[PDB]
């Protein structure tokens, strides 16, 4: 189990750790989060009391270094930083753990929710989508636009998701226009899986990472990327059976975790109705369709 | 964006454009089989591609053999239209290619857009106008070339005959759409109006009769009456 120490909490903030969250008051004796499960990526995220605008946060993996949060009063935010001095990091962590000034990551033992949401997400791929090479952790916020969004404006602060566009020459083989537009298997299996992603695990990792950024930061282009990646599979007549089975599990836990009150902005009626009821894969997502019909029948 | 009444004069500016209509590409007759079921038999069709400024009509004839062994023909018909329009554009010299293509039905947008990805500068647009181009098959000489064709074939016409010698393209298009509207609402009455007087002939190289200016005003008046009539007969007014 690992630990993220906070130097201090000078401004009142709601703090998120993965799917959990808690309120810290202005100048409360808070010094961070302990008992974080090793083995998974994690995200720690913030929403100031005074300004609910800008949710923002850091993706990290504790196996990749010792990280802490320090509030910067010039830039006005909780910043993640790396401590190089290990022995000195152990001393600080040990001192606040003795004084019980840390919240415990509150995982229930029965609970595979975070594993299920992050099964294919890897820090190395996150850092290629979020380009800031001098740090081992990645910063994301509500307002960051995607590469494809900038094509339709600061490139250093963008989300470099894999561009998917159903009416593009990449997607459509000369002389197969109708075949490739109505059945996207060429685009999925040859262009994207074999050519770009290399395997379905990397594909599923980007898809999971886009959903999480949509849900935790309300990031619109992430939401667009998550639906586009679902639609590309649902609209392909030929998909490996193992990929359909895992997709159904993946979306099932995404739909289960989504706040009920955010469904109206995080779910695209057209894509979901198409995917569950009209597409080639309309009968292949048994768990996802059952949870969608019982939780959000309004959308359908 | 869409083409409507507000931006109607844009059709007669100097930017090359084409209307594409696909309503006559896939045509069938429905009949009973010996076992009393229903079946369709396809008949020849055509894509109606028109330059509204010049009157040039590129009539691609769709022979029934193109449907042989195919499924979901109404969907294929749209893609076949887009394939043929794309092939036409590519056959034209660059200075002859359109800058816009306006489709008369919104189901053609995606098929045409996908077929034209190589031409990012050509704008593909729908329209809010309810243009009567489906009545092109009521023009006798056009119906005849379609029905006689034994193979795929492109024929070139000028749908304004020589009218541009005497009137602007805005008035020629208004005349054409009034004639086609009439032919669509009541073909028989419309055709009687056009041909009643035997001393007004259709030249061998024309589609319509050789009316004088005064006679075109009379003719145009008679077509309006027909359309208003049928609209009463139809709505009892
Ligand atoms: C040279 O400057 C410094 O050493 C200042 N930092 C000391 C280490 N601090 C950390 N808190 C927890 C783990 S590491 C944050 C402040």
């Amino acid at each position: 189990m690992n630990t993220v120490p906070f130097t201090s909490a000078p401004i009142e903030v709601t703090i998120g750790i993965d799917q959990y969250s808690f309120n810290v008051k202005e100048n409360q004796p808070f010094h961070g989060i302990k008992d974080i499960p090793i083995g998974h990526v994690h995200v720690i995220h913030f929403q100031h009391a005074d300004n609910s605008s800008m949710r923002y946060g850091y993706w990290f993996d504790c196996r990749m270094g010792n990280f802490y949060i320090q509030y910067d009063p010039k830039d006005g935010l909780y910043k993640m930083m790396e401590e190089r001095d290990g022995a000195k990091f152990e001393n600080i962590v040990h001192n606040f753990k003795e004084r019980q000034m840390m919240v415990s990551y509150p995982k229930i033992d029965e609970d595979d929710t975070w594993y299920n949401l992050t099964e294919f997400v890897q820090m190395d791929k996150i850092r290629k989508i979020v380009r800031k090479d001098e740090n081992q952790f990645s910063y994301v916020d509500s307002s960051m636009t995607t590469v494809q969004e900038n094509e339709l404006s600061d490139p250093a602060h963008s989300l470099n998701y894999t561009v998917i566009n159903f009416k593009s020459r990449e997607a459509i083989r000369p002389g197969h226009e109708m075949e490739d537009f109505l059945d996207k298997s060429y685009y999925l299996n040859t262009v994207m899986l074999q050519g770009i992603f290399k395997n379905s695990s990397n594909y599923f990792g980007e898809l999971q990472f886009a959903f999480l950024n949509a849900m935790f930061f309300g990031n619109y282009g992430s939401s667009l990327q998550w639906h586009a990646m679902i639609e590309l599979i649902c609209s392909s007549a030929t998909v490996p059976k193992h990929m359909l089975d895992k997709l159904d599990e993946i979306l099932y836990y995404q739909i289960k975790t989504l706040p009920e009150q955010y469904s109206d902005i995080l779910l695209n009626e057209r894509v979901w109705n198409i995917c569950l009821y009209s597409s080639f894969q309309k009968n292949s997502l048994h768990n996802t369709e059952k949870i969608m019909e019982n939780k959000y029948p309004e959308l359908l | 964006g869409a083409m409507n009444s507000s931006n109607y004069a844009e059709l007669f500016n100097n930017d090359i454009k084409l209307f594409v209509d696909d309503t006559n590409v896939y045509r069938v007759t429905v009949h009973k089989t010996f076992e009393g079921n229903v079946a369709t038999k396809a008949i020849n069709g055509c894509i109606f591609t028109l330059n509204p400024k010049t009157g040039h009509l590129f009539l691609k004839i769709i022979h029934t053999s193109v449907w042989a062994g195919q499924k979901r023909l109404s969907q294929l018909a749209k893609w076949k239209t887009a394939e043929e329009v794309s092939a036409l554009v590519r056959s034209l010299p660059k200075e002859e290619q359109p800058k816009q293509i306006i489709v008369t039905r919104k189901a053609m947008l995606d098929p045409l857009e996908v077929h034209m990805l190589d031409f990012p500068n050509i704008a593909i647009r729908p329209t809010e106008l309810r243009l009567p181009f489906s009545a092109a098959m009521s023009i006798d000489k056009l119906s005849d070339v379609v029905m006689k064709a034994t193979e795929p074939q492109m024929v070139l016409f000028n749908i304004y005959d020589d009218w541009l010698d005497r009137i602007s393209s805005y008035t020629a298009f208004s005349r054409l759409t009034l004639l086609l509207r009439a032919l669509k609402t009541n073909e028989e009455s419309a055709k009687m109006i056009l041909l009643s007087d035997p001393t007004i002939t259709i030249k061998s190289y024309h589609l319509w009769p050789s009316f004088t200016d005064e006679q075109w005003i009379t003719i145009e008046s008679q077509m309006r009456d027909l359309i208003l009539t049928e609209y009463g007969r139809k709505y009892n007014v």
